[PDB]
């Protein structure tokens, strides 16, 4: 297995769906929040069901994503209280090594809160690989930059390196998010070319609110 | 799930004690051996890189003219309960004038180890029970003697000790090679050869280190001039 | 009417389990596992298991055919000391 | 009077309070010590400086002494009280026992007092890690580490901060004899294994070093600036 | 008794503190107030909270507080904390002045109260101290200096800085409009009244939704002020006349 | 289970588990043996060792010329109360004038080591005291236990596989109320082999014997001149 | 729940816990009783033989507080045995202030609020024994009090502690007590004695007797041997 | 309603409340006893019943009713222990004020300082609240007789007729709509009332060893406790 | 004995103090008072009401004066107020005791915080439920002040304290202005405490009092029978 985990928003699903996009196996995709129902003795038949029909068809991938949504919010309409999801997490726990030789079925699962889930789940033998993700350095900042800008008819008075500097601990999200808003707010006046004064006021509506 | 410092346990023993003993099984190996002739003490120092001064790390340091300790587990706290061995033997020295056994000492030491508190007193060294495990050797008008001392206060004498990660071989492979008819020279033979056949890397003249006294002098260690006899006779 | 419990390998049981998951390697004909059993004071069957497994990856990360100590050493470096902050069995030996 | 057991051992024989501090402290900036026949050189790194800081309040070297310095990786809170506490300790020195203090006794009362604080009651641990040098009398330049647990080394270069790792792996590759024969080879040295670590590039980085004459004589912005144009001419003849 | 404690202390398996950090999430709201310095006289603005019809508006200070004949300081936070610790440091200002027969140096009484603040997240188990503030003041070693102190215990000299509610923006401004060594009393308070018109939502700049304090050296004075309300609004409009001209011009 | 974490709790049955766990403890001891004549106490230990080549631990303690105990429990504990009967009793014999009588001493024990097990985070004391001595009523047999609870006995019994020694006594009880000092050890030696599996047994570097009398100081003998002592002792029957 | 846990915690029903786990922990000792007479009481304890190891005479129940008061206990031995330290100690203390004997209303009082302020505060336990105060004096009668773990004190004509006692106390109330002098008492008691604690619960036991009032000048002290002989020949007689 | 440790410790809740002292009042009715006063023109009146369930019990010593000062009085509700350690408080807290001042206590400042001693309780988090109700009576000069009361909460009033116990609401409403008859009271009719009061709200038509009597009265202010000859004269009196 | 000497009140993960927040929702629910001051004095209203005719309203009080010129009222819980009364009139002598002159109002009021906000930070205690209102007059000028279980002072023309109180600032808005007499200020005092009042208004459920430059009193029922006259 393999799980996946850092600060928000650098690139955890991203590598998800490039994974995908390559491979030659059925990937079958759900998010963890939609484990819980509103009933009883509900979550653990549909846990059966996914890897049931996960391993009906063949090598295949499964991707689980944001597990810690199960152990960490509350919602009204699950009738049972907090025991109805341990019962939960006990199916799936015993789903990937249980009383029943396996198959062929691979693990992927991601979240960015590691240190509340249940230890139990984690132990090797479910799950082997565990990668970090850290934030962007100076270096793949400019690679960061390079890339999202490759389509876009730009002028060359804008200097990158304003931007580089522009927050302490600046993520990869804000990067495409800048981009996407400067070009939006020169796109208002019918135009082509992007200015710098152009970044100068998007960072700040991005950054600050 | 949280309980005092202070807890019985459902079948008799102690929480925080037990766990100490099985932390001491952290630290590096020392072997010891006392013979009519005299008391030998080797031990590791596990080097990991080369920037290593390998003479700043030590493990036998003495207490007084004539009596060596050796310590394996944790360190740092091992400090307190030397200095207190150290101005112990001179108090006793200053009040009554002579020398005092080495069972008198240990004993003094190991009232000492259970004291931690969590309510009552004052600052006390308290917290936890000291994770250290000791080996006290010293020549007393009865000959050698070698006792050793364990972090739930007990102490007892022994003939040849081995304590640390590879505790167990060491003591498994002693028993064969041991008797009452031991010289000196050939039990310091035999203890280098168990170091090295448990050692994890290669052996030299400064990944050991070993100590004896004598009767006649006075407590002495091997620098790395006259240690290499001995490994090249192997 | 029995009450049959699992307790974690003493030292016999460490070497015993390394040469149950390591008998179908190709590796090298004179490495010592008592070392490795005692590298690794309290630890369950599953990080053996995984040990074989990561060692065996770093002899084909590079290119080799066959593994040697230093790879079963760096895997352990890494799989047991590295790892150690998302480990159970410091909470379930007091039983919850 | 708040009184209660803090760092208490784990069911399998660890101090989980002390592995929390030593995480703490392998977050901080990047600090790096070599001594020499005679001089010893000691540098830190990513200032990330805002161009409205004054330096002389937010340096993070200071001499305990004339004689010894001070490098330290962690949280800047605790730094200020230890030092006050040494300096007053080797104040007392002197008033007893006339001759200057050693290093070794300096790195002894540190490690001592760091230990101490992780037996009492309601104390949690500190959570510095530091390097001391000092070149003693009789001429043996040298320098000390300290760890938060309370134990003390003497080494011969050492490198603690964020990224010790690589910082290391340049060092005992590239450290000889050779490479500390003149004094402008040991500056160069650090100068290149600093530089190969976090960005840094060329204004954000600060070095002290003892010639074992005096105190402290910090580098102007200008030496920096040659040594780094030297180093670029080095590397761009060698390859 | 182990059943009720808190444990306001201890470390995290994550490395960092949970009682400062929470301290600092709270102090980022509730208050704004900045400080300026280029040449002979530092300036200091605060944003009034209290703003109702119904105050009886006394005192002549309410977040700016003398502490010697050259010491000023503005506060944010819990207010009550505020109170607490500047009759602390009054008196330790006081006695290095019994001590000594000199007025004491800035550094010094900064480092002094860190050390007192930073004793509480060391040990001893209660609730750490909410309260962020800054410092103004001259001396003879080093003429005019600026100071920001912060909940942990770490401070640091400056030359302009804010702890308000909008304090990013503000210091992303006032990195790129700045003047070193030039900005006298005249050309920094236009500055500074636009940047709290850039961080205050409510635009018009009421005259009575903020406060103006300056300090200057004089021989035998060392003249610390609060300029009325008679002053502000022309300030208020002058600058507005130039931003129209600027409008205009483009 | 959460009413078995302090001392202060009372269980739902009204039974603390704290002080069942510290007797729990004490029952992890060696065996030993304690019983009186009609003017002189007999107490006998057996020893342990954990590797052959480790000396075997020690459990009689010498505490005054008419005083004698034995230990079973954990050894520090032991020590702590040592020091204490020592000092009392050297404080009455300097202030009165006279050996200390043994039921005095014993109430004094109790008193203090009641006082543990009623505050907050304290733990009581593990050991199991036997305590043999000489007074002008005659000889005295006491035990302790960690619950501050001590009983008056004639013959008794403590530590691991105890139980089948005491049956034994129970059985030949009469017949120490003639017998001399030669026969009176034989009888407890006869009683601690009991507790014996069915492979080792006696031989000299195990057993410790203390005597205290009307006429003869509390002496202890262990290891050399024991051998007079054991020869003549018919075989275990099998 | 967990309402149960702490001496400081109310229940919200309206009571406290602890205590009444101390009083159940009260109600499994063996059985004592006391009653009053014309011109003194008279105690007796029934005193179960755990084995024959032990000695006749040990752990004794009953305990001499001063030279003319009486105590008499169940519960658990240790916690008896502190407070009868205590209300020895009060006693002189009081002989020392003042300079004569303490009357009964006094110690009594002291007592209770010594053992009630072991019920409020988190850091301490209550204590687990029940007991039962007499005395004579020529110039003020015959007292008899009784004191639980709560720490209530009150005045009996006769009562009874321990296992059984609604059943014990069934019988205490036929004999006519208000006029007969107790030394045809001491045949009632061990009479009522040995009409429980049947012999399938247990095979055998031992009688422990007290005595106090004028007939022995005040003194408070145990009964001679023939006389309890010729008390047990007696109730030997009532099984038929 | 409730989330942490408001359930376990005086400390507030969501809405404001705060549990641990709203338990002490209904840990009041435990007992199962009522108590009333009534205050007069020139006279102060407390009737207040006992229940002796047994013969064997000294029917002397049940007496709820203590003698604070040779002219202040107190009436006791609730738990027993308690109970006893509030009086003692109360008679050291006058001795203390006589000594100190060299003239006697006016009621209200006693009650004042008894209730605030209380109050400290509610306001840390190692002690228990002391569920017990206090009644007081006395002669202060100017003023008349007065009469208050003090509650474990830590609030005190002066009332003009009380009642305490587990049916206080029915006997206030009776209380309230006789007083509002406005008219004049002697002593003959305050004890007529104050025994009816409680005689309907039990209903028992009960007989003069049930009933305890505490009055004070402006020509002799030592309070006294009715001897059962006057109250069967009252008692009979009464039934016209 | 020991306490547990570590405090109960701690930052929330929003950074918002739990404890002290609780402690005013229950302050909210306490009686309503009003205070007014223009120009020649100062005037204290509250509202009191016993359950039934049996207590006897001439035993308490709510308006409590410390000396001869300054007042003090409060809204909330009813015991510690007496508490704090008591802490007032010791901190009031020993002012009195150095300077040998009456205490200025301000110093008073930033005493009593000061003890207030201390409160919550020692250990194993909850801090007190209770609001208060302070006046005095000295050098001519009135002064009103008003505290806060966090400690925090002001100083208010005007302002209402209990249930509804919104409603009481809303309309003392509307009506208050900045020269006014005492006996006006007196009478929309008692206006404003009609807003929400019981069921019929009286001469003993109500209490009053005023503060000049002359000194501070309680207003004995024969004038408030009068005021309540000749009004509504
Ligand atoms: N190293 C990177 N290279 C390219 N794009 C990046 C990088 N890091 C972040 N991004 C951009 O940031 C966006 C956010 O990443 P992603 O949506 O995968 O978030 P995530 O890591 O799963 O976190 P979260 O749980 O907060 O959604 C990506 O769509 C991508 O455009
Ligand atoms: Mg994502």
């Amino acid at each position: 297995g393999v799980i996946l985990y850092g600060p928000p928003g650098t690139g955890k699903t991203l590598l998800a769906k490039a994974v995908a996009n390559q491979t030659s196996a059925t990937f079958l995709r759900v998010v963890g929040s939609e484990l819980i129902q509103k009933y009883l003795g509900d979550g653990p038949k549909l846990v059966r069901e996914l890897f049931r029909v996960a391993e009906e068809h063949a090598p295949s991938i499964v991707f689980i994503d944001e597990i810690d949504a199960i152990g960490t919010k509350r919602y009204d309409s699950n009738s049972g209280g907090e025991r109805e999801i341990q019962r939960t997490m006990l199916e799936l726990l015993n789903q990937l090594d249980g009383f029943d030789s396996r198959g062929d079925v691979k693990v992927i699962m991601a979240t960015n809160r590691i240190e509340t889930l249940d230890p139990a789940l984690i132990r090797p033998g479910r799950i082997d690989r565990k990668i970090e993700f850290p934030l962007p350095d100076e270096k793949t900042k400019k690679r960061i930059f390079q890339i999202h800008t490759s389509r876009m008819t730009l002028a060359d008075d804008v200097t990158l390196d304003d931007l580089i500097m522009a927050k302490d601990d600046l993520s990869g999200a804000d990067i495409k998010a800048i981009c996407t808003e400067a070009g939006l707010m020169a796109l208002r006046e019918r135009r082509m070319k992007v200015t710098n004064e152009d970044f100068k006021k998007s960072k700040e509506n991005v950054l600050y609110k | 799930y949280d309980r005092g410092v202070n807890t019985f346990s459902p079948e008799g023993r102690l929480f925080q004690v037990e766990y100490a003993i099985e932390a001491i099984k952290l630290g590096s190996t020392a072997i010891g051996i006392q013979t009519s002739e005299g008391v030998c003490l080797a031990v590791e120092k596990r080097i990991t890189s080369p920037l290593m001064e390998p003479s700043s790390i030590e493990k036998i340091v003495e207490i007084d003219a004539h009596i060596g300790c050796a310590m394996s587990g944790l360190i740092a706290d091992a400090k307190t309960l030397i200095d207190k061995a150290r101005v112990e033997t001179q108090n006793h020295w200053f009040t009554y004038n002579e020398t005092m056994t080495v069972e008198s000492v240990t004993q003094a030491v190991s009232n000492l180890a259970l004291q931690f508190g969590e309510e009552d007193a004052d600052p006390g060294a308290m917290s936890r029970p000291f994770g250290v495990a000791l080996l006290f050797g010293g020549v007393d008008e009865k000959g050698p003697q070698l006792f050793h001392m364990d972090p739930s206060g007990t102490f007892v004498q022994c003939d040849a000790r081995a304590i640390g990660s590879a505790s167990e071989g060491a003591q498994s492979s002693l028993q064969e090679v041991y008797h009452k008819s031991m010289t000196l020279k050939e039990a310091i033979k035999s203890s280098l050869i168990i170091l090295k056949q448990v050692m994890e890397e290669k052996l030299n003249a400064t990944n050991i280190e070993l100590a004896t006294v004598q009767p006649g002098q006075n407590f002495h260690m091997f620098t790395k001039e006259e240690l290499e006899e001995v490994i090249k006779d192997i | 009417d029995r009450k049959i419990e699992f307790s974690l390998p003493d030292l016999e049981g460490r070497t015993h389990i390394f040469k149950i998951h390591a008998r179908s390697m190709s590796v090298e004909r004179d490495i010592r596992f008592e070392l490795l059993a005692r590298l690794c004071p309290n630890s369950t069957g599953a990080e053996i298991r995984s040990v074989c497994t990561e060692a065996g990856m770093f002899a084909i990360r590079a290119r080799r055919k066959i593994a040697t100590e230093k790879d079963f050493l760096e895997a352990v470096n890494k799989v047991i000391k590295s790892y150690a902050k998302f480990s159970a069995t410091p909470r379930y030996m007091t039983y919850n | 009077s708040y009184d209660r057991a803090i760092t208490v051992f784990s069911p399998d024989g660890h101090l989980f309070q002390v592995e929390y501090a030593q995480e703490a402290v392998k977050k901080g900036s990047t600090a790096v010590g070599v001594r020499g026949r005679d001089i010893v050189v000691l540098g830190v790194e990513k200032k990330s400086v805002a161009k409205l800081q004054d330096e002389r309040t937010v340096r993070k070297i200071c001499a305990l002494d004339d004689n010894v310095c001070m490098a330290f990786a962690g949280l800047t809170a605790d730094a200020r009280i230890v030092i006050n506490r040494a300096r007053v300790e080797c104040q007392s020195h002197r008033l007893t026992v006339e001759d200057p203090v050693t290093v070794e006794y300096i790195t002894r009362y540190i490690a001592s007092l760091k230990q101490r604080y992780t037996q009492s009651n309601g104390r949690r641990p500190f959570g510095i890690s530091a390097l001391i040098v000092g070149f003693d009398f009789d001429g043996t330049p040298r320098l000390y580490q300290t760890d938060p647990s309370g134990t003390y080394h003497a080494w011969k270069a050492n490198a603690i901060g964020r990224g010790a790792k690589s910082v290391r792996e340049f060092l005992e590759k590239n450290y000889t004899d050779e490479a500390i024969e003149t004094d402008d080879l040991t500056i160069k040295l650090v100068i290149k294994a600093l530089l190969e670590v976090v960005q840094s590039g060329g204004k954000n980085i600060e070095l002290a070093v003892m010639r074992r004459d005096q105190s402290l004589k910090i580098l102007n912005p200008e030496e920096i600036e040659k040594y780094v144009a030297e180093i670029e001419k080095e590397k761009e003849e060698n390859e | 008794s182990r059943r009720y404690d808190s444990r306001t202390t201890i470390f995290s398996p994550e490395g960092r503190l949970y009682q400062v950090e929470y301290a600092m999430e709270a102090i980022g709201h509730a208050g704004t107030c900045l400080g300026i310095l280029a040449n002979d006289g530092v300036l200091l603005a605060a944003e009034r909270r209290n703003i109702h019809k119904l105050l009886d508006e006394v005192f002549f200070s309410e977040k700016i507080y003398k502490l010697n004949e050259d010491m000023a300081c503005s506060v944010a936070g819990i207010t009550s904390d505020a109170n607490v610790l500047t009759n602390e440091l009054r008196l330790i200002a006081q006695r290095y002045l019994l001590q000594y027969q000199e007025p004491i140096p800035c550094e010094q009484l900064v480092t002094a109260l860190c050390d007192i603040k930073q004793a509480y997240t060391q040990f001893g188990g209660k609730r750490p101290f909410g309260v962020s503030l800054l410092y103004i003041g001259w001396d003879k070693h080093y003429g005019f200096q600026l100071y920001q102190s912060d909940p942990s215990g770490n401070y640091g000299g400056w030359k302009a800085t804010c702890i308000g509610n909008n304090s990013a923006a503000a210091v992303s401004m006032l990195k790129q409009d700045y003047k070193e060594g030039e900005m006298t009393l005249k050309s920094a308070l236009a500055l500074a009244i636009k940047v709290l018109n850039k961080t205050m939502d409510v635009s018009k700049l009421s005259a009575e939704k903020v406060e103006i304090a300056t300090l200057t050296r004089e021989n035998g004075k060392t003249v610390i002020r609060v300029l009325k309300q008679k002053e502000v609004e022309q300030l208020i409009k002058k600058h507005e006349e130039e931003e129209a001209k600027a409008e205009r011009e483009k | 289970n959460q009413y078995d974490n302090d001392v202060t709790v009372w269980s739902p049955q009204g039974r603390i588990h704290q002080i069942e766990y510290a007797m729990e403890a004490v029952k992890q001891g060696s065996a030993t043996v304690g019983l009186k004549s009609k003017t002189h106490a007999v107490l006998v230990a057996l020893k342990r060792a954990q590797s052959e080549l480790a000396a075997h631990q020690k459990k009689i303690l010498h505490v005054d010329n008419h005083i004698g105990i034995s230990i079973a429990g954990l050894t520090a504990d032991a020590r702590l109360l040592c020091n204490f009967m020592r000092q009392e009793c050297l404080d009455s014999r300097f202030v009165f004038d006279r050996p200390l009588p043994v039921s005095r001493l014993v109430s004094l024990i109790g008193s203090k080591t009641q006082i543990p097990t009623q505050r907050y985070g304290r733990r009581p004391y593990g050991v199991g005291l036997l305590i043999a001595g000489y007074d002008d009523m005659g000889p005295h047999i006491f035990q302790t236990c960690p619950s501050a609870n001590y009983f008056d006995c004639r013959a008794m019994s403590i530590g691991a596989r105890s139980q089948s020694a005491r049956t034994y006594l129970e059985r030949h009880m009469s017949e120490f109320m003639e017998c001399n000092l030669n026969e009176l050890v034989k009888h407890g030696l006869r009683a601690l082999r009991e507790t014996l599996p069915a492979e080792q047994d006696l031989t000299t570097k195990n057993v410790s014997i203390g005597i205290v009398g009307k006429d003869l100081e509390f002496t202890i003998y262990d290891d050399d001149d024991v051998s007079p002592f054991l020869e003549g002792l018919e075989e275990r029957p099998q | 729940t967990g309402y149960d846990l702490s001496a400081s915690t109310f229940s919200p029903d309206g009571r406290v816990f602890q205590v009444e786990y101390a009083m159940k922990a009260v109600e499994n000792s063996s059985t004592a009783i006391g009653i009053r007479c014309k011109d003194g009481v008279v105690f007796g304890v029934e005193k179960l033989v755990l084995s024959k190891l032990y000695e006749e005479g040990s752990n004794k129940r009953l305990f001499n507080v001063d030279r003319h008061v009486g105590m008499a206990v169940a519960g658990l031995l240790a916690d008896a045995r502190s407070l009868a330290d205590i209300a020895r100690e009060e006693a002189s203390n009081f002989r020392s202030n003042f300079g004569y004997n303490i009357p009964l209303k006094h110690l009594a009082d002291r007592v209770a609020m010594y053992v009630h302020a072991y019920t409020l505060y988190s850091a301490v336990r209550p204590f687990g024994c029940s007991f039962m105060l007499g005395s004579y004096s020529v110039n003020d009668g015959a007292q008899l009090y009784m004191i639980d773990p709560s720490g209530v004190s009150y005045g009996y004509w006769g009562c009874a502690i321990g296992k059984a006692r609604q059943a014990a106390k069934t019988e205490i109330e036929k004999l006519q007590m208000k006029e007969m002098t107790c030394r045809d008492i001491v045949k009632e008691v061990a009479k009522i004695i040995y009409i429980v604690h049947d012999e399938v619960k247990d095979k055998a036991f031992e009688l422990e007797l007290s005595w106090v009032g004028e007939l022995t000048n005040g003194r408070h002290e145990i009964v001679p041997k023939d006389i309890r002989e010729e008390a047990e020949k007696y109730a030997k007689e009532s099984l038929k | 309603s409730s989330a942490g440790f408001d359930r376990h410790i005086t400390i507030f809740s969501p809405e404001g409340r705060l549990y641990q002292v709203e338990y002490a009042f209904k840990a009041i009715n435990q007992g199962g006893l009522t108590s009333v006063a009534v205050r007069g023109k020139d006279c102060a009146v407390i009737v207040t019943q006992k229940k002796v369930p047994d013969k064997l019990l000294d029917s002397s010593t049940v007496t709820h009713l203590f003698k604070i000062t040779e002219n202040i009085g107190c009436v006791m509700t609730g738990m027993t222990a308690d109970s006893r350690s509030q009086v003692q408080r109360a008679r050291y807290e006058a001795a203390n004020w006589k000594y100190k001042y060299g003239y006697e206590i006016p009621v209200d400042m006693l009650c004042k300082r008894i209730a605030d001693i209380s109050q400290v309780y509610t306001q840390n988090a190692e002690m228990r609240p002391l569920g017990c109700c206090m009644i007081l009576i006395g002669i202060d000069e100017e003023q008349g007789p007065q009469v208050y009361k003090c509650d474990p909460a830590g609030y005190y009033c002066g009332f003009k007729a009380t009642a305490a116990g587990v049916k206080q609401t029915e006997s206030t409403s009776f209380l309230e709509k006789k007083v509002k008859k406005k008219f004049d009271w002697t002593f003959e009719q305050t004890v007529e009332t104050a025994i009816t009061c409680l005689s309907t709200v039990l209903s028992i038509d009960f007989k003069p060893s049930e009933i305890e009597v505490g009055v004070v009265t402006v020509e002799n202010p030592k309070f006294r406790i009715l001897t059962e000859a006057e109250i069967d004269a009252h008692l009979v009196a009464l039934a016209e | 004995e020991r306490g547990y000497s570590f405090s109960l009140t701690t930052f929330s993960p929003s950074g918002k103090l739990v404890q002290i927040e609780y402690a005013l929702a229950a302050v909210a629910g306490g009686a309503p008072s009003v205070g007014i001051k223009a120009a020649n004095g100062v005037v204290l209203a509250t509202e009191k009401k016993q359950k039934s005719i049996l207590y006897d309203e001439r035993s308490v009080h709510k308006v409590e004066p410390i000396t001869k010129h300054i007042g003090l009222v409060y809204s909330g819980m009813g015991p510690d107020y007496r508490v704090l009364v008591h802490r007032a009139r010791k901190l009031a002598q020993q002012y009195y005791l150095v300077y040998q002159e009456p205490i200025p109002t301000a110093q008073l009021v930033q005493r009593v915080a000061s003890v207030m906000q201390e409160y919550t930070q020692s250990g194993g205690v909850r801090p007190f439920g209770v609001s208060l209102l302070i006046c005095g007059w000295n050098e001519g000028r009135p002064y009103l002040f008003q505290s806060d279980p966090s400690g925090a002072y002001f100083a208010w023309k005007a302002t209402a304290m209990g249930k509804n109180y919104v409603n009481g600032k809303t309309f003392l808005e509307k009506r208050y202005n900045e020269d006014l007499e005492l006996e006006d200020a007196i009478h929309t005092a008692i206006l404003t405490l009609k807003e929400s009042f019981e069921g019929q208004m009286t001469e003993d459920n109500i209490e009053v009092g005023i503060c000049n430059e002359a000194g501070f009193r309680r207003l004995t029922p024969t004038e408030v029978k009068d005021y309540l006259a000749a009004i509504a």
